[PDB]
């Protein structure tokens, strides 16, 4: 009986941590995906300023 | 003994309006929850009552939860026929669906909701006094029915531990299919859910397609000429919880015998008599009739040729005026005369149920009312078929990585791909592993 | 409940925009008021996708840096529906220069037009995402059109940006620098969209003239075929159905590799008036002609490449199971010209109700490796220019350099090379 006890916890165990690791590097990923878009949008508008800057002159 | 229902995403939750629709009819529930015939208010111990709970004021309430993504097919049970019969809460939305990635189902936009469903499933068990397990009915190749299911059953798993989850899973065909990712979403989902199911009934969408066609006489059918004939096949299974008697075999037991090894785990369901009202008109369909319509494979839910494959377990669900002399008598002609090959480690007696209530059929439906019916619940290594024809049309995409950025995009990783597919490609291996003969 | 925010901008844009509303507001049953005044609940059902609410509000920014083509628009018919305050224009003008619509003028405008989108995105219950109108050879669609796209997407970098892009063709405008503007655009698209229709002028002018049989088609006419074209291909969107019914799921049925996302849109029926006395409106005529090079909205043969994936709606009343019937003949009869390695590429959706006029249409939406032909083209207009580099100092002086003209180019012959790795790839 303590054995049941022990692999039925183990599995609950290893089920929850699982499942955080995953929804964790899920998170990181989908946030690094968007940084990384913002970033080739934030370089176009310095790319931009570039521009006007050029027509200044 | 009670038993929780829980229907996610559009395949799932019009399934379930339509079970939940059979089961009212045929425990003579009305739309309004009352039932008449009960006696017992406001609760009980009645087989019934494993799939309702009772109000004191006399309402029968599914033991059941809706879940998706978008609002609109739920909203649907919200102002239709039986949306008295469910409470407010046990019908869950969010605002925006998956749109056919299982990535959105199971992180992005499932992530939103769980914690609800959760919570709702939980005041549902609270009221249970032997809650038996769940039954989570959902498409394979849906968002939501792919990567919502596969977060909810993981998450059930911590929070029930191992009490019993099966699952009723739509798997998908062409004729009626909304995505080309489908296969994708299918092999992510059935890698994930594979070690949190006790039990799974496929049911491939091409064969109901084909059965409505060819046996009832439907030209094209739609969602709701499937859905009825899969709420029967539900019936069948689940008939042997609502109903007691003394032939009556809980489907428990059918379970020791359809699982041999915990990843074996997909029983293949045949159902008979599927006719038209007007065909059944003079023409009384006998136990040896209906049972020897199981062993046509174009009556199965799964398409798949066992004749090709070894069984493992074979099971017969009779419900209506069914007597097992009759059953003994067609089950010795069938054995003389078909191919029903066993492994060689499996008793090959076929273990039989009888439920006497018989079928019933909701108004305005295509299914002949029949006096028997059964369900046979067999476990044959030919359901691999079904992972073999999923794994290829997996591997042709793949190798290209076609469609592949939609779900990188919503943080998933190339290794969830190969490690799904490797996965699948065990359990092909499986399956041949345990029909080759004991040395 | 799931609402699409449209923009239109510069002449095209505004022209091919309130079309789009006319032809809708029509289907939909909404009157030039704004009053509902239709048969069917079917027609209120998905308002809510393109219209604010007892009257029904498009959705819709009109842009423009000069403001006729803005006036005509609300002095036209269905013009009074507009919201005014939707209205931002400028008094400048463009000039037919991207530099002017992107960096310059467009840059001065685009801020006021944002306050615009924004009002309209923060009451929406949950914003989808935005379509946008716009011509490829000018400069105020073009180039602010991409501006407005790139400023949008990095408020709303995870909602879907659809554009209606029409592509320049000798045949309809002599304004020289159209290939510049134009490859400059698809530079930006090709980054920064997830979907985009391929509307070719070209293709406009020869259906007008060699099918429908216009000596000299007008505008007008060109814009008769957008407007039913956008009709069909936004039909999933606004009508109660199954299939793409969110741009979202669109996309994700469509487009296999992210920048593999232009589309070939394709209506059918577009037979003369006269030939019309011969040949009978059925759905194998529906299903012949849409898959045919002559009824496609660019100018492409798809027999010249293979499809990665296909969108194919039909509209009226007619039988579920000779359309499925009819689908699959098509697949089968020219099956070397669907990839392998896609498999069940071609999705169906039915809608109940046809366009004004029509017993019954279909339209497709090709995701083609033939769309190589439209590019191709604009780069050989393209390099006959920049090689002597003619008419440069438009651009330059409003700042730019060269190396970018270099890297619209290159970024432009890329994804031509892509659409032809993945034709020749096979399973
Ligand atoms: C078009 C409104 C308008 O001003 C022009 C008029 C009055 C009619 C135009 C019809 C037309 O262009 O029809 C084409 C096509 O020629 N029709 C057929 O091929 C019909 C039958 C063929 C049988 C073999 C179709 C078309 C582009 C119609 C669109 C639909 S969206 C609404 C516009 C309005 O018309
Ligand atoms: N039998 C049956 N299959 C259905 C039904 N609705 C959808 N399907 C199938 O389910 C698959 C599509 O998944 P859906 O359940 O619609 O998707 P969902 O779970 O709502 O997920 P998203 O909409 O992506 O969030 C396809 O294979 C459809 O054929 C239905 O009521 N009955
Ligand atoms: N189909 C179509 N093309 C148009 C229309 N107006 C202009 N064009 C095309 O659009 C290009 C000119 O850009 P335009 O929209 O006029 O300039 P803008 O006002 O600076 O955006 C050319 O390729 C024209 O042929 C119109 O109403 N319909
Ligand atoms: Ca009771
Ligand atoms: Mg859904
Ligand atoms: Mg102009």
């Amino acid at each position: 009986i303590q054995k049941a006890i022990e692999e039925n916890n183990n599995f609950i165990k290893m089920a929850k941590e699982k499942l955080a690791q995953k929804m964790e590097s899920n998170k990181e990923n989908r946030e690094a995906h968007l940084a990384a878009m913002l970033e080739r949008l934030q370089e176009k508008d310095k790319h931009a300023e570039e521009v006007r800057k050029n027509k200044e002159l | 003994r009670e038993c929780i229902s829980i229907h996610v995403g559009q395949a799932g939750v019009q399934i379930g309006n339509a079970c939940w629709e059979l089961y009212c009819l045929e425990h003579g529930i009305q739309p309004d929850g009352q039932m008449p015939s009960d006696k017992t208010i406001g609760g009980g111990d009645d087989s019934f009552n494993t799939f309702f709970s009772e109000t004191g004021a006399g309402k029968h309430v599914p033991r059941a939860v809706f879940v998706d993504l978008e609002p609109t097919v739920i909203d649907e049970v919200r102002t239709g026929t039986y949306r008295q019969l469910f409470h407010p809460e046990q019908l869950i939305t969010g605002k925006e669906d998956a749109a056919n990635n299982y990535a959105r189902g199971h992180y992005t936009i499932g992530k939103e909701i769980i914690d609800l469903v959760l919570d709702r499933i939980r005041k549902l068990a609270d009221q249970c006094t032997g809650l038996q397990g769940f039954l989570v009915f959902h498409s394979f190749g849906g968002g939501t029915g792919s990567g919502f299911t596969s977060l909810l059953m993981e998450r059930l798993s911590v929070d029930y531990g191992k009490k019993s989850k099966l699952e009723f899973s739509i798997y998908p065909a062409p004729q009626v299919s909304t995505a080309v990712v489908e296969p994708y979403n299918s092999i992510l989902t059935t890698h994930t859910t594979l070690e949190h199911s006790d039990c799974a009934f496929m049911v491939d969408n091409e064969a109901i397609y084909d059965i409505c066609r060819r046996n009832l006489d439907i030209e094209r059918p739609t969602y709701t000429n499937l859905n009825r004939l899969i709420s029967q096949i539900v019936s069948s299974i689940t008939a042997s919880l609502r109903f007691d008697g003394a032939l009556n075999v809980d489907l428990t037991e059918f379970q020791t015998n359809l699982v041999p090894y915990p990843r074996i785990h997909f029983p293949l369901a045949t159902y008979a008599p599927v006719i038209s009202a007007e065909k059944a008109y003079h023409e009384q369909l006998s136990v040896a009739e209906i049972t020897n319509a199981c062993f046509e494979p174009a009556n199965q839910m799964v398409k798949c040729d066992p004749r090709h494959g070894k069984y493992m377990a074979c099971c017969l669900l009779y419900r209506g005026d069914v007597v097992p002399k009759d059953v003994n008598a067609a089950i010795a002609t069938i054995k003389t005369k078909r191919s029903i090959q066993f492994v060689d480690w499996c008793p090959t007696g076929f273990k039989v149920g009888i439920n006497y209530q018989p079928p019933t059929v909701v108004p305005g439906g295509d299914l002949a009312k029949v006096q028997r019916a059964v369900c046979m619940l067999s476990n044959t290594t030919a359901i691999a078929e079904a992972w073999a024809r999923l794994d290829h049309k997996f591997d042709l995409m793949y190798a290209k990585r076609a469609f592949v950025h939609w779900y990188v995009g919503e943080g998933m990783e190339e290794g969830e791909f190969s490690e799904a597919r490797e996965d699948m490609a065990a359990l092909e291996k499986d399956y041949e592993e345990v029909g080759v003969d004991s040395v | 409940m799931r609402e699409i925010v449209h923009i239109q901008a510069g002449q095209c844009g505004n022209q091919i925009g309130a079309k789009f509303w006319e032809v809708i507001s029509d289907e939909h049953g909404i009157d030039p008021t704004g009053s509902y005044h239709g048969d069917s609940d079917l027609q209120l059902e998905r308002i809510n996708v393109y219209y604010n609410e007892n009257k029904y509000v498009p959705r819709a920014i009109l842009v423009d840096l000069e403001p006729g083509t803005m006036d005509s628009v609300r002095s036209g018919p269905f013009g009074q529906i507009f919201r005014p305050d939707n209205f931002v224009f400028g008094q400048s003008g463009a000039g037919n220069n991207w530099a002017k619509g992107h960096y310059t003028e467009g840059a001065e405008l685009v801020d006021s037009v944002l306050d615009v989108v924004r009002k309209e995105s923060e009451s929406c219950d949950c914003l989808q995402g935005f379509q946008l109108t716009h011509s490829l050879g000018g400069g105020t669609g073009s180039g602010m059109g991409t501006l407005l796209i790139s400023k949008i997407r990095e408020e709303y970098p995870d909602r879907i940006m659809n554009t209606f892009s029409v592509m320049p063709s000798p045949k309809v405008s002599d304004t020289v620098v159209e290939p510049y503007n134009a490859t400059l655009s698809v530079h930006q698209l090709v980054e920064n969209t997830d979907e985009t229709y391929c509307i070719d002028n070209e293709a406009l002018y020869d259906i007008c003239f060699r099918t429908l049989k216009l000596t000299t088609p007008t505008y007008g006419d060109l814009n008769h075929l957008v407007s039913a074209t956008m009709s069909g291909v936004t039909t999933c969107l606004r009508f109660p159905g199954q299939l793409n019914a969110d741009l979202r799921k669109l996309a994700v049925n469509m487009v296999p590799f992210p920048r593999l996302h232009f589309f070939m849109p394709g209506f059918a029926p577009l037979t003369s008036r006269g030939s019309q006395q011969y040949r009978a409106l059925t759905v194998p005529e529906l299903t012949q002609q849409m898959f045919d090079s002559k009824n496609m909205m660019a100018a492409c043969d798809p027999r010249h490449g293979r499809y990665l994936t296909v969108a194919a709606i039909f509209r009226g009343r007619m039988s579920m199971k000779e359309v499925d019937e009819q689908m699959l003949n098509v697949q089968n009869k020219n099956s070397s010209y669907f990839v392998e390695w896609i498999p069940n590429n071609v999705k169906t959706a039915v809608c109940d109700i046809p366009p004004r006029g029509l017993k019954m249409s279909a339209t497709f939406i090709g995701n083609s490796t033939a769309i190589q032909e439209l590019f191709k083209r604009i780069s050989e207009q393209f390099t006959a220019m920049f090689r002597r580099k003619a008419f440069l100092h438009w651009y330059t002086g409003e700042g730019m350099d060269e190396m970018e003209f270099t890297e619209a180019e290159s970024n432009m012959n890329d994804l031509v090379s892509e659409y032809q790795q993945y034709q020749d790839a096979t399973a």
